[PDB]
């Protein structure tokens, strides 16, 4: 769980929300997107097995790890959506057509929400569209997101967090530094006020040598989490592989319905043939001549014609 | 649709049905055919035998956070047969503890 | 689809970096000058000066592509292969050739 | 870049990426961290 | 604008083109989060000003 | 993105906090931009010295009153220069007194 | 207000004569004009990829 | 439009305003200009005395099945003249009665 910047949010201007939204997804033929965050859904406070919570990183100066429940967090996108599954940094969902994929963990006043720009429209698999699967017609193969959490699409590689600094760590004090790390909370407060001056202190240290707070930056070290390779952490010394997560809701072949048009009246004449065909919905109708010269012929027809 | 009911806090491997003969597929054929749930219907609480059709309870069935859903407590599946394609349809009702 | 992976920038506080070759697909690198970035505190370096920043970016096969992605095939000559059924007389036969 | 076949590669496991994808990437401006890019558009995508 | 009362949802509608618009050179659907700065136009939220 | 806190109640002309020494620009040179708050982020309660760049408490506090939807009670506030254009943004979080 | 900066475009030379690849998602304005005695003054909306 | 005003819980048959009269068109040519009722305007508590455009109680007038649309009991009606084409409102508010 790590906050990250954010593009647009609830007041309209640069958020650093622990719900930035990532990659979106959208190969599902049913309409599921896969989404990737940047706060972890499917774990407890330890990061151990749970379902009804989920885990962002803070924004108190502490910067630790809370647990809200999941019921909060809300999809939408040009309207509500309905959550399919929730696995830490995924969720796949449901959205009906959309400019923008919304992720709101507002709840109450709470209002913290993130919303990226993902073109959504809505699809439809076979030669004819159909606005929901119809009750009747032939069944053809499709593909579809696994509602099953444990099924990989993949991995992301995880690296150690890089340092983080904040700035209520520093205080300066009549033109004199002093670094206060919070209690049991040993920061390293490296700083190069003309030379190089680093050490751990776990008291209200004043950094000697040293006069200006932009010369001074203070920051714990809590290595012991992992983060995704985000773009909005500046990466550690090493950034060599940490761990791999697997990616859920794999993509896997399944059946789809889809309608049946209406069969054309054939009206026959001297070489040649009239289709009076019949559809309220685009149908595609292609004839290709069974000799040499192919001379196919592609439509899409609306309506009724000759 | 197989509809089927399940009383609550049934045990894991509880059975429910089977919904290979209740649709008449043949037992034998069903890993010929590639008998297997709709990928986009499964759910956590169910789970099928790939082999016979005898459906038995996969998780303890939580007569509160399924029922957040409905107090009808609907749990809702579709399986398939790949050659031919043909589509087919469950649903399992969670009936309250008579006996409270 | 390809997906376009940014590894995590790194900032050298007010030193300065080098961009090292890699092979990564249309691997690209490049080197900017001072910076002095914010990332929730307000100050992520210190000495506002020659703040080297590298910013480095790749690209990957997307998670879904394992089942949608085009495979390119040149083609040569073609063989013909036939399955005959031949009834002489009263008996008949199938059999497939080439 | 933009066109077919703009990511190559001998299978979807391989390691040996090829790619010329014409990414560019442009000097941050805004004083929160991020890096920022631009890229031709999936040349997949336009001949699909 | 619709107040509501309790279930007193009293309301006036009425019509008028309301686009979404943007300023420059370049449609988008949010203001990007990198980019050039331009002179804009925007209403003074302060209840105070004056138009 | 400046980050600063406070608490309720807070005197009118309470200190919160210089933005251009944060943001190293030089205070002299203010006046230089016309340097002031974005008009479509501007609240009553926060208040700028736009020669000194001094951010004080313009109304009295009240996480009651500001703060309906916004529980850790941020308010959310933009600054810009014209010479050149240049433009930051602060956020302001009302936290709870501890002599409760 | 910010707004974005589109793709750079690639520039092929021939002579008397460019070709400028242009990659724009979304509208973008294109305003091309000679430094003679005629602007030729050419205004165009693109979208997409072209030439 | 004309504004009305009636007592809730009043009987079947319990006058309340003369349309007709206050608006002042002739009663004996409203059947003449086919006067009646516009149909997707019409409510169940009340009816029409085409004779003489009279509107009476046709259902007990009560808050709790009136005034569900809005709390504001202020319930509506619209009237039409055929030759020539006229077109009339009807506003009945419905009185917290002093018995209450």
């Amino acid at each position: 769980p790590y906050l990250g910047f954010c593009p647009y949010c609830r007041h309209s201007a640069p958020c650093f929300s622990p719900i930035k939204i990532e990659n979106v997804w959208d190969e599902s033929d049913d309409g599921s997107i896969r989404i990737q965050v940047s706060a972890q859904f499917g774990y407890n406070q330890a990061g151990t097995a749970d379902v009804t919570k989920f885990r962002y990183m803070s924004y108190d100066h502490d910067h630790d790890i809370k647990e809200d429940s999941m019921e909060k967090l809300a999809i939408s996108t040009s309207g509500p959506c309905r959550r399919l599954g929730h696995k830490g940094y995924f969720l796949l969902a449901q959205c009906p057509p959309g400019d923008s994929v919304t992720v709101s963990i507002t709840s109450g006043a709470s209002e913290n929400s993130c919303t990226v720009e993902k073109k959504i429209r809505r699809k439809f698999v076979g030669r004819e569209e159909y606005l929901f699967p119809p009750v009747h017609g032939k069944l053809v193969k499709c593909h579809v997101y696994d509602h099953l959490k444990e099924t990989s699409a993949g991995y992301i590689t995880m690296h150690r967090p890089g340092p983080h600094a904040y700035k209520s760590y520093l205080e300066e004090a009549s033109g004199e530094v002093y670094i206060k790390p919070p209690s049991g909370k040993n920061v390293t407060y490296e700083c190069k006020c003309g030379d190089y001056s680093t050490g751990i202190v776990s008291t209200r240290t004043k950094m000697n040598g040293c006069t200006k707070a932009k010369q001074c930056i203070a920051y714990k070290r809590d290595q012991t989490k992992w983060v995704f390779n985000s773009p909005d952490l500046i990466r550690h010394t090493d950034h060599s592989v940490q761990g791999k997560l697997h990616i859920p809701f794999r993509l896997t072949p399944t059946v789809c319905p889809v309608p049946l048009a209406h069969t054309p009246t054939v009206t026959k004449w001297f070489k040649g043939i009239t289709l009076h065909l019949t559809a309220t919905r685009p149908t595609l109708l292609t004839t290709r001549k069974l000799g040499l010269r192919a001379d196919a012929t592609a439509e899409w027809i609306t309506g009724t014609t000759s | 649709q197989l509809h089927y009911t399940v009383q609550e806090e049934q045990e894991h491997g509880t059975f429910v049905g089977n919904i290979a003969e209740d649709l008449g597929l043949d037992i034998t054929k069903l890993s010929a055919r590639g008998f297997q749930t709709v990928p986009n219907s499964r759910t956590p609480y169910l789970d099928l035998n790939l082999e016979t059709g005898v459906l038995y309870v996969n998780e303890k069935i939580d007569r509160e956070q399924i029922c957040k859903q409905s107090p009808s407590c609907v749990l809702h599946l579709e399986v398939f047969l790949e050659n031919p394609l043909e589509l087919f349809q469950v649903e399992i009702e969670v009936l309250d503890i008579n006996d409270n | 689809k390809f997906h376009t992976v940014v590894p995590s920038p790194q900032v050298k506080c007010c030193g300065s970096l080098e961009c090292k070759a890699s092979s990564k697909a249309d691997y690209t690198c490049r080197v900017f000058g001072g910076v002095y970035p914010f990332m929730w505190g307000g100050a992520q370096c210190f000495c506002d000066s020659e703040n080297t920043q590298l910013s480095e970016a790749y690209v990957e096969f997307a998670p879904d592509c394992t089942i949608d992605h085009a495979v390119a095939l040149k083609v040569h000559t073609a063989a013909l292969k036939v399955g005959l059924r031949i009834v002489y007389g009263n008996t008949t036969a199938r059999l497939d050739t080439f | 870049p933009g066109a077919f076949g703009d990511i190559q590669a001998s299978s979807l496991d391989a390691t040996d990426i090829v790619a010329r994808t014409d990414i560019r990437l442009l000097k941050p401006s805004v004083k929160n961290i991020h890096v920022p890019y631009t890229q031709a558009v999936s040349g997949y995508e336009m001949w699909k």
